[PDB]
């Protein structure tokens, strides 16, 4: 039985109250509220799966990229594109400015992201659920031999299939993959059990910047009790979830409204421009 | 910030389009 829109909750006024009376807030976040950061998503028209298509054709399909029965028959197209998408030196956008304010302000249940960026960790953001992954640790596909990311970096970068060091060296498939969650893979238990104890406190979802077309992420709009509000910002609307009010635009430009109708610290994340104020 | 990005268009009840809004692309 899917989640209704309740009809007593729709405008951005709506949205604006609950914000200023929620203290239990889920933010779910996807690769949308780093585009303004010069990181694209994966499923635009200029994101990475699109440019996939391009640079490594003679995949199956992009998204082989990120299979881990793909990887498993060969791992050398990753190891080639795996730096494109190593954190960075991004600044955090406004969003994450955002959530970080709410957590700070102890308002923040969760940040649930989807992202591998480490931006919400630059942001100081504290309550974060990497629910796919990070480059932070790899693996041994074979032995689970794990080790820190600066072991496996110098590998990265050269575009090499790093190796573990404790299989057989005579081992094809003893290779070490970093820590980003793959199809057919699972998510880590830290997502599982965050959803576990935050699912009967939540009293507000917002979700900002993704298309909710993986699970089981995908579905923790439906696995909440129904009667929380529910928040989208987003570029597209998401027609197979039901929203209580829909924000369709740039995030960074739809959270600087909201901060502004909050006032307090909210208003003043946004210091460009710069306000009225005494020297 | 972009052109007129503190106005949205509503469609009601609970539809707000700001800049950036995919439904703006060709
Ligand atoms: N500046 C922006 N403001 C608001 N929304 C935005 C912005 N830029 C992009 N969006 C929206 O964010 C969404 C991003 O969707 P996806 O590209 O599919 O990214 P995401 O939802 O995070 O993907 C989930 C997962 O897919 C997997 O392959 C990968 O594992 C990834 O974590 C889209 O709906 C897009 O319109
Ligand atoms: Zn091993």
């Amino acid at each position: 039985h899917m989640r209704k829109k309740r009809k007593d909750i729709n405008t951005i006024e709506d949205a604006v109250k609950l914000l200023q009376e929620c203290k239990k807030i889920i933010v779910l976040t996807g690769a949308g509220v780093s585009v303004s950061c010069g990181i694209p998503d994966f499923r635009s028209r200029d994101g990475i799966y699109a440019r996939l298509a391009v640079d490594f054709p003679d995949l199956p399909d992009p998204q082989a990229m990120f299979d881990i029965e793909y990887f498993r028959k060969d791992p050398r197209p990753f190891f080639k594109f795996a730096k494109e998408i190593y954190p960075g030196q991004f600044q955090p956008s406004l969003c994450h400015k955002f959530i970080a304010l709410s957590d700070k302000e102890g308002k923040l249940l969760r940040n649930y992201t989807q992202n591998i960026d480490t931006l919400e960790q630059v942001a100081g953001i504290q309550r974060i659920i990497q629910c796919h992954g990070s480059f932070a640790t790899a693996s041994c596909l074979i032995c689970k031999y794990k080790v820190d990311c600066e072991a496996v970096r110098g590998d990265i970068f050269n575009q090499v299939v790093p190796r573990c060091p404790r299989c057989p060296a005579d081992e094809p498939l003893a290779i070490m993959k970093p820590e980003i969650v793959f199809f057919g893979e699972n998510l880590p238990e830290q997502f599982h059990r965050a959803m576990k104890y935050d699912k009967d406190e939540v009293d507000l979802l917002i979700v900002i910047g993704s298309s909710l077309k993986v699970r089981p992420v995908a579905l923790i709009p439906s696995s909440i009790p129904h009667e929380v509000p529910q928040i989208l910002i987003n570029r597209e609307p998401l027609p197979h979830l039901h929203f209580d009010v829909e924000l369709l635009g740039d995030c960074d430009v739809i959270i600087n409204e909201l901060c502004h109708r909050l006032g307090g610290e909210y208003a003043k994340l946004c210091c460009n421009p710069v306000k009225l104020s005494e020297i | 910030g972009p052109h007129m990005g503190s106005q949205y268009l509503f469609l009601p009840p609970n539809r707000y389009i700001f800049h950036g809004a995919e439904v703006y692309s060709d």
